[PDB]
């Protein structure tokens, strides 16, 4: 209703597991004939048919959207099981969370080598993809380095840097609940670590840092994320406002 | 099987369900026949049944493993019923227990061919999740009254993704998953750390010194777990002071998670210990800071409170 | 074999082959600088070196000599040996994923049949 | 092992 | 008899593997639809409706006692088997006993961790 | 995906219309609707397709993954059914796209169980080798003409020996593995020289020559990958006069395999480069020779053939 | 036909993969019990009744026979299979072909030590016999030796001497296509190997060698061959005579 | 599989093959630690008997332990205790293996028939480290032990 009629509508489904299961208890209770996993032979179709109507219409029709966050329930992380493989199969990208991460501190558990967007930055802001290019770049660079680290007992400061960059942005990545952030306030906080604000810093302070940091801007500079904001980017200047606004936080921070 | 489900449902008895003010429903539901006897002579050494008066604060309602599918298909129906009761027609605060809610399902299973049905992945029926759902809803607190649900719930094969105790995760609001792998080690309870959740568990409501202590307590298992694999081949020598720690704090951590329970002396040959909840987050703190980091692993390993654990210490210090 | 079974040792195999492979890399790092400084040095797990002295075991100006060679040997040993480790790891990963796969079928399989089997006896 | 299709088409040049 | 009676007996089942396996075939040959494994949806109750006639009777019922000790076997040492499972989650703790441990000298291949009694030491003498 | 996956299957058009005057087929087996209208589109803004005229140098056929698995099932056909005509009755060289040769098996699948058959092993179906024979077989050169297919495939499980997967390769005849990797290079066309592998390259079949060549290319592609290693951790030096002349080409031979395509000229802002293979073979054949070691890398960067090589280094001085 | 006539034909059976893969589907589809790999019961007997048939007929039933080559495909090198273990189980021995000899480039891919040849020898050339015995014997020492590890330095001149044969011996068995040998050109190659003839030399000559010193010996030596192929057996002095050929041939390689 | 796993209950004694012994060159390739047999009792074959096969296996199973360790980082890292285990269960190993008359025209040997009390103390011999000298090579393919060392020499 709202697609159609020139609005933007959100939909989550939680989860298509159950629905498949759902299905799959009516199917051979009609006797329908059974397949892998006992699931009847429409049960890809059942998503398909489904996960299809979301969509970006034209102006011509409205340029009204539906975009679909669906939920799988994963069986110790195969993701190659039945219903896992259709709706992979089916949508535009996947969001992987991990135990493994989740206990280790990495909260949201976001796996971020696996998880993907096909859309990709056509639908990221300028302002974002100004960092966020930089920081999936240095991220991937760790995950090449990282196993290293708990043996390292003579690297080279080349790799050496990437393990610093990669746990301080790793650090940045962290994040509590029912806490979401707008993209200008993300884009700060992203932008010092990129830039090497954070390298100095210690690992277990990112996070005090970040928020305090975060604190600070959202209350005494709410004129350059508005910049940021209206801007789309980051201009030449608000970039040296930020260098400077870091730089003293900083110092500020370590005293 | 056989790695504390029932122990522990014996100890929170023991720890919760004595201590109540409020009713009381056991079902045994394709349980063991010797232990419906184990329980019932219990409750009565202990005055929590009363054979000669009126002071009878639990309801006892049994369909063991020598019973017919049908029996075993009903009886948690049985014990619910009564809970009910106490929950609605009275409402002052029940205590349910339910031991093991698996055997709900294989009593389903076992009849289902029966009933003419194309069986689901891993034998069982099509109606499984359904038939949980319609039995699962009724077990839940409302404004009326209050039921507080302590299910065991067996897992096949020790296989967690199996169908039965796969879905049984949705209906809870907290989970004490236990492992063979740990019981193996001789830590009791064996539950494991990095596999148990709670919906509680959170800052803003069990409190920020929980909260980091808990996740703390986490990180350092999940450290610990990461290197094993590790060291094992290569050897701990390369590792780093930094890292080596850690493996110290673990292990010790590991061994102050284990306790004697009350009702397993006959297992361990301790007198069960009963730690209070700031005893407990203050030890692990403790740990956690490198305030022990002197006492040995043993000294840790079947204790109470921190304060045993540095006794226990000197005693073996020789 | 249990894919949980399979799945702990390719997690781990996987790990010690990139420890492993880490390991190497530096051994040939110091073992470079040592093949120079030893140049001079002579105009005066770590394979099998500490047994090698060890078994037939039982001033400065020659001390740094034992020294300075004793170093080159040793980032000599290390290296290789490391080498061959993740050549075994990787022997053993490629290895594991083929159990892995096999088993993953059969799973599948078996199961599927059990469906079928009990769906024809109605 | 369970995520590994997630890498893909990996060990393609073996094909 | 014995255990209605205030004697005392023990009864060994050796062994219940391939008692399942007869009871799969006449099941089976009945036309009743195999289930998990081939076997009839009902193998646990097979065993437990069995081993659940082990018991200790009261004083008021003559104090006499059936004891069982049932035998399954198991492939590649395998435990966590369904049907091992099945018996292990019936009986009153197990014996395991490996085959790796026979070969290395420990005779009986008993093993400590996988091994368990639920009745501790209420089973044991006081010196014990 | 970020891989030049579409940009490859238009360049492949277009040069089957240039070189060949054969047109080409597109056949989406399982489509996702928002995928397939922006292959649309892609190839408009390229010309391959074209709605003013009748100058399109390809027909679509599309088989989207709401269609029920019977449809999933035949839009391979379809699409098989339309390049035929090029062939049979036109006698030109059409090309195939069949996007994904898995969706096509797994839409086998779901109407096999649909007809209430057992499924076989992995549970595919119990016809999966015939399924997929009655329609490759379709796929080859007769005496009026040749389709040729381009597949893409989804392996299961990252298991090469899963059924699926297995049961397409005894069809295959040459791989072409667009890499992640390479792309970061900046490389364009993204293929991978090492990875991607075709059975004609025979002498037998090739010729000694070609064959040559291909084994040369290969063989200095795979010495310089093992010199990477050492190069990164003690330093690009103990290198002898030889180790590190065959770093030099190399280096100059990866970048030689890059190239411009004409569908990416529209923005690009550079033209396109269809090498003759005659230009190719003498290119490589050359640097293999040691005619260009003078040269410098960015030379062969992004060019047609050799003489491109040449001249772009004279604007770089 | 030709069995039972005192002829002699050879059948190839290519593949008993596919055939197996096609009963199976006939067996599915008639709803025959899917078994170990979802084959039905009597994939085996599919296999055993048709290569019985292959046999050597005695003189009293016209001498004559069928030999069968039925080719096998293994995944992955897996050669425990349902499939390729019932076949093994059928034939008198199997030519097992490596992935790794193959692109290694060694070919025929032929691995050594695994393959076997039941009945074989009695049917085996006194000629080869001659040569082709000492063969496997050097290389059973060289099959030791050579290992995985691409980096090791050795010691022992024996052990090294067995390394040395081992290489040449393998160059001599690498074969093109469509240029299949007569026994007796074949006894004569093997012979400068297995004699030493070829030890002095380098592994990347070996092949070159042996066209050189094969269209030579047929060139001017039909008369040589014609006895060792005639008499079927390596004579006092078609050994001497061959002796000095090699001498002769050798003395005069360009290298 | 049901067929073989149901009929081990039928024997009085059981020779398991194996190929990966079989691949090794082993013939037979009898896997030691998987066959079994009634009969193995003391007051049935003697104690010394009893001692000798125990003692085999035990080694053997230890050296089986030792596998996985070796399989990454070969020997080095093995204690001078476990290395010589490793050499006598790989001594023994070889020991295990015969030429068969049956066999001949594969192993390109004469066939051998040891006698029990031979097999016996060339066995025990092993155990006791009365060859610890001796190359593994000098067991493989052999009959009584006098021929094992014999063979030693021949290898020089
Ligand atoms: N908390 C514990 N402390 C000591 N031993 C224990 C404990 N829990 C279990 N055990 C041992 O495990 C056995 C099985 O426990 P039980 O509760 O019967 O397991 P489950 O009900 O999960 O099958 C007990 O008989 C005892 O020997
Ligand atoms: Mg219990």
């Amino acid at each position: 209703y709202f697609r159609d009629n020139g609005k933007h509508a959100l939909i989550i489904y939680d989860d298509l597991s159950k629905q498949a299961v759902a299905y799959r208890q009516m199917s051979l209770l009609l006797r329908r004939p059974p397949g892998r996993e006992a699931y009847p032979g429409d049960v890809f179709y059942l998503h398909s048919r489904l996960l299809e109507r979301a969509a970006k219409m034209n102006d011509a029709f409205g340029g009204g959207s539906l975009t679909a966050l669906p939920v799988i329930e994963t069986q110790a992380g195969d993701v190659s099981a039945y219903i896992p493989t259709n709706v992979i199969s089916i949508t535009d990208g996947q969001i992987f969370l991990e135990t493994e991460l989740f206990y280790k501190g990495i909260r949201p558990a976001i796996n971020v080598g696996l998880s993907v967007s096909r859309v990709g930055s056509a639908a990221q802001t300028r302002a974002m993809k100004q960092v966020a290019g930089t920081m999936k770049l240095e991220l991937a660079q760790y995950r090449e380095v990282a196993a290293f680290a708990q043996f390292g007992s003579d690297l080279d400061a080349a790799t050496q840097q990437l393990l610093s960059r990669g746990v301080r942005l790793t650090e940045l990545l962290k994040q509590g609940q029912y806490s979401p952030m707008a993209i200008e306030e993300q884009v700060a906080v992203i932008y010092a670590g990129v830039r090497g604000y954070l390298d100095k810093l210690e690992p277990s302070k990112i996070t005090k840092f970040e928020n305090a940091f975060l604190s600070h801007v959202i209350s005494q500079h709410q004129a350059l994320l508005g910049k940021i904001r209206t801007d789309g980017k980051i201009s030449e200047e608000s970039d040296a406002k930020l260098k400077e606004i870091v730089t003293n936080f900083l110092a500020g921070f370590e005293a | 099987a056989g790695v504390g489900k029932t122990v522990l449902i014996m100890e929170l008895i023991n720890n919760v369900a004595k201590a109540h003010g409020g009713y009381s429903v056991f079902a045994g539901v394709g349980e063991r026949t010797r232990e419906g006897n184990d329980l019932y002579h219990e409750m009565i050494e202990s005055g929590v049944i009363n054979l000669k008066d009126a002071t009878s604060k639990v309801a006892l309602v049994y369909g063991q493993m020598n019973e017919p599918p049908g029996a075993r298909a009903r009886v948690a129906l049985t014990g619910l019923t009564v809970a009910e009761y106490f929950r609605d027609q009275e409402g002052q605060d029940v205590l349910l227990f339910i031991d093991n809610i698996f055997r709900f399902t294989q009593a389903g299973s076992e009849v289902s061919a029966l009933l003419g049905r194309i069986p689901s992945a891993v034998g069982y029926q099509p109606t499984l999740a359904t038939d949980m759902g319609t039995m699962q809803e009724r077990i839940t607190t409302t404004k009326k009254g209050s039921i507080t649900s302590v299910q065991a719930i067996y897992v096949p094969a020790d296989d967690l993704t199996d169908p039965a105790p796969a879905t049984t995760f949705a209906h809870l609001d907290a989970t004490t998953v236990l492992s063979r792998a740990i019981a193996e080690l001789g830590i009791y309870p064996a539950v494991d750390p990095l596999d148990s959740t709670s919906r509680i568990m959170d800052p803003n409501i069990v409190g920020s010194e929980h909260y980091d202590v808990a996740r703390g307590v986490q990180k350092i298992l999940q450290d610990y777990k990461s290197l094993q694999d590790i060291i094992a081949i290569l050897g701990m020598d390369e590792l780093s002071e930094e890292d080596k720690l850690t493996v110290s704090r673990a292990r010790k951590i590991q061994r102050f998670l284990s306790q004697p329970f009350q009702v397993a002396e006959v297992f361990t040959g301790h007198l069960g210990k009963l730690v209070p909840l700031k005893e407990t987050i203050k030890g692990f703190q403790q740990i956690l800071a490198g305030e022990y980091d002197h006492l040995p692993e043993q000294a840790f390993y079947m204790v109470g409170p921190i304060e045993e654990a540095v006794a226990k210490a000197d005693k073996l210090a020789e | 074999a249990t894919l949980k079974d399979i799945t702990r040792r390719l997690k781990s195999i996987k790990n010690i082959q990139k420890i492993t492979k880490s390991m190497k890399m530096v051994a040939a790092a110091k073992y470079a600088r040592a093949e120079r400084e030893l140049k001079p040095a002579r105009v005066y797990l770590c394979g099998a070196i500490h047994s090698s002295v060890a078994k037939q075991m039982k001033l400065a100006n020659i001390i740094y000599y034992s020294l300075k060679e004793s170093t080159t040997s040793e980032q000599s040993a290390r290296m290789t040996a490391m080498d061959n480790a993740s050549k075994n790891a990787s022997e053993m990963i490629d290895k594991l994923t083929l159990t892995f796969n096999r088993t993953r079928q059969a799973v599948i399989t078996k199961e599927l049949i059990e469906i079928i089997s009990g769906a024809a006896a109605l | 092992x369970a995520x590994a299709a997630l890498x893909g088409a990996a060990x393609a040049g073996l094909a």
